[PDB]
């Protein structure tokens, strides 16, 4: 019951490690260090009427 | 029996690791996970949000309000100037303790544009153009208005819409400068200068306020953790 | 593989379109890309937002706190220690974790303990390996009073053995809490009445740690020190906050000397070094 | 006949007739970056052929008891017309270089020289753990000169030739992209070096890029009655160059 | 009582000269100078002299 | 598998195809086949070119440094070292990687730990495990000024704790540098007008390394001496280079005694031996 | 619990090791790869390129440029000789500190056949004719231009082509010879003979001057690292 | 998710090793002892107009 | 982290195992194998030779 | 990558061992205690104009 994914490499020049899990509870897994994902629409535009960014957005 | 040997680096204890451990409490129930509004997943999406540049911090105005606010006047001849500082988010006093410059001090490495937002906190009867600009390095800081048009600058007309930006692009030799200060990655300057001068009418006041942001664009990296210069202890608080 | 964003090509402009000029009286950041202001060319951008994440930001192994016990001594106190558990008694990860008002993780626990041998007439022993005992008590379980107390025979209570010269000890610990996440900030109190105790203080609870040596006692005065170092892991955290300016003063709430914005300058305008000769 | 070459730059051509074969680089071609290798975001500044054209360094007098010369090129083309102006208002910039050495005799002569582009050849003080000025590292369009002794000048180069100035055997520079002036067959010294770096741009003042060195090994010799004055006249070419991070004019 | 080094390195086929052989107190910037040892010859390539540094060390002698 | 080539079969010859006459003129090294002067026989050859390889050639466990540090002393100084990391105060690794103007690698990094007990009047003892701290600063970090500092609480530097009788410490370190490749050489100041530090002290910036005993202080002097071995691998190489003539003179510079070009003859000549007789 | 049985050799340090190793700066960025010209895989693309040999290194010339130029002019009496060294790439003092013997250096084993060159820098008028001779060995030295014409040579005509390629091919027993001195693996004798003459017009410089290159073929091999003979420590370098 | 290649072995008299990658990290692997490419014609060879070598190459 | 528990006879030597260990020549070439004649493959071959049996071994 | 062979076994009363290479080079290997053959035709019976064994070889 393994999975394998791909390791963090350079880019301009999709090698793979091997994972078990061996411990019965979730808490004793190893940190999921590869989630690069990100929204920041909630922080930054965080208003309501959506602006445009080429209009004036006022009167 | 297998045959095992052991390796150089067993028996270590390294700060940064991920590996496996066993649970202390076995097969505890977790409380179930609730959706609270306004989760950050990553620290870039902090350091591109507007905060405002103590940029009077001429060595009283730290201790008020008036660290943040830029004095605009009439002036009596024109070619003039507002202010400046050296484009250094973490190096610089000027923006060193701003929320991009201690997301940054974390790290020791940045790349990307920064944002600089002007707004002008001044009379609706009033008007003026500025010279905002930028001078990548090489040189030195330019002395006159007329040096400073040589670099990257805007002209900003002030109107209804109160506010403009000054987007510092990346222009480097390296992909990455150093968050401290070194002399191979210096970044250049920012000056803003009078123009032309603020106009009002009678019985409306001449001194006012320039409020400076500034904020990080869609392309901005930090690489390597490190501890912050700003963190002291002594001994244990109790 | 979620790269940063690239730049566009872009060229002359002349039109009634304005991305410079934007309100920044609507609580909104401008998303001004460097190609509508300047000529830009085509670059195609490889950096990725990689080690600026909550987790490559917090799962580093930080601490807590030192402990101090003596193996002989004449007064039964200092014979073994205890410490309640917060993590806010060091300024570093304290300043870290309370860059987010709520915090959930996991948590990977170590242990580094070093045994110094006190001074005395009588030094030259030979002493075999010391064997330490680290209990965790839950909130409200019973705590032992001395180094012989049948308190410590460990039934139900997790605890940890360790012998001098191994592999420190670790363990992980799972997300230990009654509410939906850890809270750096409370702004409460604890009775109902608005009278009490004031802050996070209400709110941390997680019982404590007990510390002795196994052995029982030597010919020899022998202090040992454990470091209990936290690092945590599997993490979320909601509604951020701006750091910290001034110093931390004690543990269990927010007070402050008032410290000024930044580092003075001596005047608003830069300019050349006026500094020795050419 | 293979002998004859002609090399057109700009408004500037140079016509070989005892050319042997025109010596070119690493096996690379000089070419402007790509925008999958660049770091800078502004656009480039291809200025046009008013910096790609040869430009005529000083000529240096080989007689019978010479030793060496050498040259720093990015420097060295630094009051060169529009280039160096380019130069004096970027703070990145980059080109190759089509390098072409000329040297004539008479068939009654006899001597061999030795033309090398160095990259990154840091050049070894005199006196040893003390400070070189700039001055006798690079005298931009004149040539340093090698010695035969060791040189003991305060604040100079070692310069000897059988140390080449950096600590190597001096037989050991034909690991770099070169070629001979034999005067019983030669002109032809190319070496279009395209650009070699660490990064994809550089600034010209701050760095230097490689060195040029013509090293006599077998020297100028020839009867009485022949002529005595010999003079070597180095031509240089940037090739592909452009500019980046324009602002206020620079250091010189 | 200055800063002083050892006693410089003993070669296994130069020994040293006679201002040198006999005295201690070797400050820094100090300049030795070996001989051919009986019987050897001396390599032209390699100059015998050995100066003490800044931190109290002889520089490198191989073989002279 | 790629064996090196062959030796072709061949026989007489009288034509104007003249192998040997070249232009050594023309910068190009001539690529003469034996089978091409002289009448050759066929032999299939089996030779690899495998350990002469750029990874076969660096990939071998060299070092950098030794460090010496004590844990009884009288002066704070000697109780911890420190070490600003290059690779160039050994000659035979600083050599062989000046081979190449370019370097593009991964470093694998071991320590060799070895403690001495210093000489004392009370020298019988009975001493426990020592173990000892390595933590690594990166560029612009803050520094330790004690053993007994709060700066070694290594929350966010890299810490390697050791205790003595295991394996040595090992760990892997990727390509840390700020450009596309590391310079061996660079011809060029710190500063644009052609002034400051020369050479390629400009680029090395890597931070440093902070050694001290775990331990509190003991009742006797023992010395610890630590040896930095760095081991590449990973490798790429770029413009190549001649080896060095003459001998290293410092660590932040190229500068060196004028040394002639190899060993002398005493004639120009060879002949038969001249020594005793028949 | 895995039944593992520890073999010997476990916990050791071997320099030579192939392992792998956990990384103290996890999940970092590395800086993108670049093309840079000019890349070395193999140190044998090294080795093959041409070098000067200091031939004339009699005990005066080493420190001059006089060590690479070999001297030949008219003869009054041919049947002669021009120079001669031993077949030694790293052993002997000719070809010791040169591109090919510094490589060679780093190893204890070599095969394949090496090559020479001889550019002739000297009059366009002048003329003459050479015996660029090889002689393996198991006979002495030859002492004369007929002894030296029995073994591996090539006659040198000197004309509008000014060089010319001796290469001495693998005449061996062994697959490998040793780059050090044994006398088992013998490797013979490189001698240059005044064939004829230098012949010159009237107002033309006599002595003139023969420059000596040398490389390895396409079939050149080297096996045993080891430490170079020449580097030399005493203290560290600081 | 292992990877079975050819072990390093004499001539004219394809014995197969196994390998695991177990960390996340591209820098953690073992070194690359296994690449014997090469190509020495930048180096040698670096002219324009190419060259025959049977032909005298000038005049 | 994976369970092991270590069994008796391990950190031995025992002179007749049969186990792995590393190279200390990584990647070393090793020179061809020739075809030499007169090649012993069990010690049994040997044996099987006749050879003169010394029965006059009577005290001188 | 694992090879399973037979083990060394009594007669007259097929049992299987596994076998994992690690090592990159082949003189890592186990040394190989299972090659029974044999050839005793050169050292005996090593003549020219092969006998018979039953004829006299002679006259
Ligand atoms: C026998 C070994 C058991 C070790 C027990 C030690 C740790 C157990 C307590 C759980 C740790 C909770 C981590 C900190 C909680 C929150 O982050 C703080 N309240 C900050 O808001
Ligand atoms: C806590 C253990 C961490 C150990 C840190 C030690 C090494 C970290 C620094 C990186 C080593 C870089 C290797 C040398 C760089 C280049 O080759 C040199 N500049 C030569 O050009």
């Amino acid at each position: 019951g393994a999975q394998v994914s791909t390791q963090k490499t350079g880019a301009h020049e999709i090698i793979h490690y091997t994972n078990i899990n061996y411990y019965k509870d979730a808490a004793s897994n190893s940190a999921n260090r590869q989630d690069f994902t990100q929204d920041p629409g909630k922080f930054t535009e965080p208003v309501k009427d959506i602006m445009v960014k080429s209009l004036p957005a006022l009167n | 029996g297998l045959p095992v040997m052991n390796t150089p680096g067993s028996n270590q204890f390294l700060t940064s690791d991920d590996y496996q451990s066993p649970t202390a409490m076995p097969q505890f129930d977790v409380t179930p996970e609730m959706n609270i509004p306004g989760e950050v997943k990553n620290l870039m999406e902090i350091a591109e949000v507007d905060s405002v540049v103590p940029v009077n911090n001429v060595n009283e105005n730290v201790n008020s309000l008036e660290a943040y606010r830029i004095p605009v006047h009439s002036v009596t001849e024109t070619g003039a100037q507002v202010f400046g500082f050296t484009l250094q988010p973490g190096a610089d006093t000027v923006m060193e303790r701003t929320l991009l410059g201690e997301i940054l001090n974390y790290y020791a490495n940045w790349s990307g544009s920064i944002k600089l937002t002007f707004m002008y906190c001044g009379s609706a009867m009033a008007t003026g153009k500025f010279l905002l600009a930028y001078s990548p390095p090489g040189a030195g800081v330019p002395k006159n208005r007329r040096e400073a048009m040589l670099g990257t600058h805007i002209i900003w007309d002030i109107g209804l819409q109160s506010s403009c930006v000054l987007c510092v692009p990346w222009i480097s030799q390296t992909h990455y400068r150093f968050v401290s200060k070194d002399i191979y990655t210096d970044a250049g300057f920012i000056t803003c200068w009078y123009q032309t001068s603020i106009v009002v009418p009678a019985e409306v006041q001449n001194q006012s306020v320039i409020l400076c942001f500034v904020s990080a664009c869609n392309d901005f990296s930090v690489r390597l953790l490190r501890d912050s210069p700003f963190v002291r202890q002594t001994a244990f608080y109790q | 593989v979620v790269r940063v964003a690239d730049t566009m090509p872009s060229g002359p402009s002349n039109s009634e379109s304005i991305p410079a000029l934007t309100a920044a009286e609507t609580g909104h950041t401008s998303q001004v890309v460097p190609s509508d202001t300047i000529q830009t060319r085509h670059v195609r951008n490889f950096h990725v937002r990689s080690e600026s994440s909550v987790e490559n930001f917090l799962s580093r192994s930080a601490c807590v706190y030192i402990v101090e016990y003596k193996t002989r001594d004449d007064t039964p106190d200092k014979m073994y220690d205890s410490w309640v558990i917060n993590t806010r008694q060091v300024a570093q990860l304290r300043r870290k974790l309370e860059f987010f008002t709520y915090v959930r993780f996991d948590v990977e626990v170590t242990f580094v303990i070093t045994s110094v041998q006190d001074d005395s007439t009588r030094q030259n022993t030979d002493t075999p390996a010391l064997t330490h005992q680290i209990m965790y008590v839950p909130p409200g379980g019973p705590i032992p009073q001395a180094v012989d107390d049948y308190n410590w025979q460990t039934s139900t209570n997790p605890s940890v053995f360790w012998t001098e010269g191994n592999a420190p000890p670790r363990m992980s610990i799972p997300f230990m809490s009654v509410g939906n996440a850890y809270s750096n900030f409370y702004d409460g109190w604890s009775h109902f009445s608005q009278t009490g105790v004031y802050g996070f203080n209400t709110l941390n609870n997680m019982g404590k740690l007990y510390f002795r040596h196994v052995n029982d006692k030597t010919i020899s005065p022998i202090t040992s020190k454990v470091r209990i170092y936290f690092k945590p892991k599997h993490v979320k955290a909601w509604v951020p906050r701006p750091p910290r300016l001034c110093e931390y003063t004690h543990k269990d709430n927010v007070d402050f000397e008032p410290k000024g914005v930044t580092t003075s300058r001596t005047q608003l305008t830069i300019s050349n070094s006026t500094h020795v000769e050419n | 006949s293979d002998r004859v070459r002609s090399i057109t730059l700009g408004n500037s051509t140079i016509t070989t007739q005892e050319s042997a074969n025109v010596v070119v680089g690493y096996g690379v071609w000089p070419d402007y970056l790509s925008d999958e290798e660049a770091t800078a975001e502004d656009q480039p500044t291809q200025p046009d052929v008013a910096t790609c054209r040869f430009y005529t360094l000083d000529s240096v007098s080989w007689m019978k008891e010479s030793q060496g010369w050498w040259w720093k090129f990015p420097d060295a083309l630094r009051d060169m017309g529009l280039f160096g102006q380019n130069m004096q208002y970027h703070y990145l910039g980059r080109s190759g270089y089509t390098i072409h050495v000329q040297c004539n005799a008479s068939k009654f002569h006899q001597g061999c020289l030795l033309v090398v582009c160095v990259p990154e050849a840091e050049m070894g003080a005199a006196n040893i753990n003390e400070k070189i000025n700039r001055e006798h590292l690079s005298n931009g369009e004149v040539a340093n000169t090698f010695s035969g002794t060791k040189s003991s000048n305060t604040n100079d180069v070692q310069q000897a030739v059988f140390n080449a100035g950096m600590g190597v055997a001096v037989g050991n520079l034909t690991i770099f992209p070169h070629q001979w002036i034999n005067l019983r067959t030669n002109n032809c010294a190319t070496i279009v070096m395209p650009y070699i770096n660490s990064v994809p741009m550089d600034n010209m003042f701050r760095h230097y890029n490689f060195t040029l060195m013509i090293i006599p090994f077998a020297k100028l010799d020839y009867a009485a009655g022949s002529s005595t004055y010999i003079p070597i006249t180095v031509t240089v070419a940037p090739m592909c160059a452009e500019y980046n991070g324009l602002r206020l004019a620079g250091h010189q | 009582c200055n800063r002083s080094c050892e006693v410089p390195t003993r070669l296994n086929s130069a020994s040293l000269k006679q201002p040198y052989i006999t005295q201690n107190y070797f400050p820094v910037g100090t300049v030795v100078e070996y001989e051919c040892r009986p019987g050897y010859r001396r390599e032209p390539s390699l100059s015998p002299k050995l100066t003490c540094l800044q931190n109290l060390k002889w520089s490198t002698a191989v073989e002279f």
